[PDB]
Parts: structure tokens; C-alpha cells; sequence
């Protein structure tokens, strides 16, 4: 099972931007418990969202999770300059976790 | 308040073993799962496995079952990952990351990371 993300996406500050997480085995479901993790420069990692839509405590409410079509999605509603980073998603397959390649989000 | 402190940089020879540590604090150690993740340049993140500090129960990525050994020490609130039969493919930065698992599964706090370089003695 292979998880694919957008390689890199551009947005402007204040705009809304959606990252996606695709499964090779088919459509992503709640039983994949999609996770989203953020990497900022200097290898600073922060869990954002797991189980599709549940935010970790302290995580800004502008990050939200959902299923759109056949994919899990991270939407950022009102992108901030500090949100410029790499976003990894992770799907659960019933006995193991698989990370996608990660998306580089640039904020103009 | 919550903090995960992983051990300092490591320099080990091919074929040897290494035990990396992850000291947890600012919370009840046994209440959260601990994961270990592998970061190599150009290869993104790679799940190694998770442990449950309550009972030591584990779950591994199949590709790392012959490679990684997860344990915990409850008294010192420290999770360990031993890597064995080391090669150059093991050279990476390894992270511990805790997870909440009631009704949903999400990571939150991640450790700073520990760098391993598998290097021959010239
Ligand atoms: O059910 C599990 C489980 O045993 C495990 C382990 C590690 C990571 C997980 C993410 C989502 C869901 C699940 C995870």
C-alpha cells in the first residue's frame, strides 16, 4: 500500500488551500484514520490531525480534516506565513502505518 | 510542558547494534502510545512501529520487524528503540512521537530527533 500526496503547493496568505492524501488500494475511509503531521525547518515536527478529522490539542482551528472524494484532505482556512512547511499524511492499513511522500506548502 | 528528549548523535559501525532512548515527561507515560519514525533525505518519513507503555505491546512495519526492537522503562518514563545488524540503509534521523488512541488516533508531540550514521572504522 502506497500513500501519495501533492509534491508541492503554493498559496497566498489568507487564502484557503487543500492538501490531499491518496491510497493505492482504493478510496480512503475512516478506518484508515488519516493523520496529518507538519514539519517546519530544523526538523520540528508537530501532529495536527488524526482519525481523519480530530485535531490534537493546541493545533490551530484553521487546520481541519475530512474525506473529499476518494482521498483524505487537510484544509487550511486562512493560510499564515508560519504555515509554510512540509505536511505529511499517514494512513492506517489495519496493522501498520504508512506515510505519504509529503507536500511542501509555500506561502507567498 | 510535555517534552520528548531523544538521545544524542550516534556513530556506529556496520553490523553492530544501537539503542536509542526517548525520555518522556510532563504527562502520564503509560497513558499514551509511543511511535518511532525514520527520516532519510529524499525518502520522507517511514513508520518503524509503536509501543504501548502499558503492557509493552508492539506493532511493527513489516519491513522493520527484523531490524527494530521497541521497549519501555516505566520508572524512568523512557521508551527505547534498538536497531541491529546495522548497515548504511539505517543511517537516518529517528524520531519518537506520542499518540492519543481513545476514539481516534492522532500524533501530537514529537521529539527533536537523533541522528545515526553507520560508518566503517577506516
Ligand atoms: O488501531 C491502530 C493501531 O494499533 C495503531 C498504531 C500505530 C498507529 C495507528 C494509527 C491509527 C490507528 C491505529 C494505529
Amino acid at each position: 500500500a502506497v500513500v501519495t500526496q501533492e509534491s508541492a503547493l503554493t498559496t497566498s496568505p489568507g487564502e484557503t488551500v487543500t492538501l490531499t492524501c491518496r491510497s493505492s488500494t482504493g478510496a480512503v475511509t475512516t478506518s484508515n484514520y488519516a493523520n496529518w503531521v507538519q514539519e517546519k525547518p530544523r526538523h520540528l515536527f508537530t501532529g495536527l490531525i488524526g482519525g481523519t478529522n480530530n485535531r490534537a490539542p493546541g493545533v490551530p482551528a484553521r487546520f481541519s480534516g475530512s474525506l473529499i472524494g476518494n482521498k483524505a484532505a487537510l484544509t487550511i482556512t486562512g493560510a499564515q506565513t508560519e504555515d509554510e512547511a512540509i505536511y505529511f499524511c499517514a494512513l492506517w492499513y489495519s496493522n501498520h502505518l504508512v506515510f505519504g511522500g509529503g507536500t511542501k506548502l509555500t506561502v507567498l | 510542558e510535555v517534552q520528548l528528549q531523544q538521545s544524542g548523535a550516534e556513530l556506529v559501525k556496520p553490523g553492530a547494534s544501537v539503542k536509542l532512548s526517548c525520555k518522556a515527561s510532563g504527562y502520564t507515560f503509560t497513558s499514551y502510545w509511543m511511535h518511532w519514525v525514520k527520516q532519510r533525505p529524499g525518502r520522507g518519513l517511514e513508520w518503524i512501529g509503536r509501543i504501548d507503555p502499558n503492557g509493552g505491546g508492539t506493532k511493527y512495519n513489516l519491513k522493520f520487524k527484523s531490524k527494530a526492537t521497541l521497549t519501555v522503562d516505566k520508572p524512568s518514563s523512557t521508551a527505547y528503540m534498538q536497531l541491529s545488524s546495522l548497515t548504511s540503509e539505517d543511517s537516518a534521523v529517528y524520531y519518537c512521537a506520542r499518540m492519543w488512541y481513545y476514539g481516534t488516533y492522532y500524533f501530537d508531540y514529537w521529539g527533536q530527533g537523533t541522528t545515526l550514521t553507520v560508518s566503517s572504522a577506516a
